[PDB]
């Protein structure tokens, strides 16, 4: 998962 | 009497801001996947009625320009106002693909008081971007 | 007259200071949960019910997986900011  | 009027001729228009590349300064990572969300996005309104205006990578000084224009235009017919900004960014501030933008200027552009055809017509701002660093671990249930 | 503030409504899709989650394949997992809880509701629920809704599937069905300790395992919920005046319907 990636943060924004 | 305690809704908002949604029989206008138009239900109104639908922008959305995907911002996927961001510029090397930015040092923000590509963000894969927005696409999908856009897309989504997009069928999701449509289906609602709403005319969906779709822009890729905008810099600051684009996502700026494009809210001011929009702002401009005669909304009347419509009944109301939807925009979502895909993105990175931090508490209070959206990024351009260039650099960050306060989400105050944007909005304030549809103030009641500076956008008179969509007084009184709900404003609808969707923000998919982070909002600062903190993790949240959750607690079991 | 009526507040130049008034009938906006922000969706924000975490909590004020925390990072926002996205997956690289299916999309954000606000974006995700939005769209399918307006599919599915919005020709019945008012639009506070709906967002409620997206709230609790970002809330109880994600969860972050990441090699990197720091980003793995992490919960997210949305924020709804409403200065709106009146109930919104899609129909």
């Amino acid at each position: 998962i990636e943060p924004d | 009497d305690n809704s908002y009027k949604m029989d206008y001729p138009e239900m109104g228009l639908c922008i959305i801001i995907n911002n996927k590349n961001f510029h090397k300064s930015t040092g923000m990572t590509s963000r894969s996947g927005t696409d999908v969300d856009a897309a989504n996005l997009r069928e999701t309104f449509r289906n609602l009625k709403y005319e969906v205006r779709n822009k890729n990578d905008l810099t600051r000084e684009e996502i700026v320009e494009l809210m001011r224009d929009v702002s401009k235009e005669d909304h009347s017919k419509r009944s109301s106002f939807v925009c979502v900004l895909l993105s990175h960014g931090e508490e209070g501030i959206i990024f351009g693909t260039n650099g960050p933008v306060d989400l105050k200027k944007i909005t304030n552009f549809f103030r009641g008081d500076r956008c008179r055809s969509l007084t009184g017509k709900p404003k609808l701002f969707i923000i998919q971007a982070c909002r600062g660093t903190e993790l949240d671990c959750g607690i079991e249930t | 007259k009526i507040p130049v503030e008034a009938d906006f409504l922000y969706a924000y899709s975490t909590a004020p200071g925390y990072y926002s989650w996205r997956n690289s394949k299916d999309g954000s997992w606000f974006i995700q949960s939005l769209c399918a809880m307006l599919k599915q509701y919005a020709d019945k629920l008012e639009f506070m019910h709906i967002l409620t809704r997206v709230n609790r599937k970002v809330a109880t069905e994600f969860e972050s997986f990441s090699f990197d300790a720091t980003f793995h395992a992490k919960k997210q919920i949305p924020c709804i900011v409403s200065m709106l005046t009146k109930e919104l319907y899609f129909y």
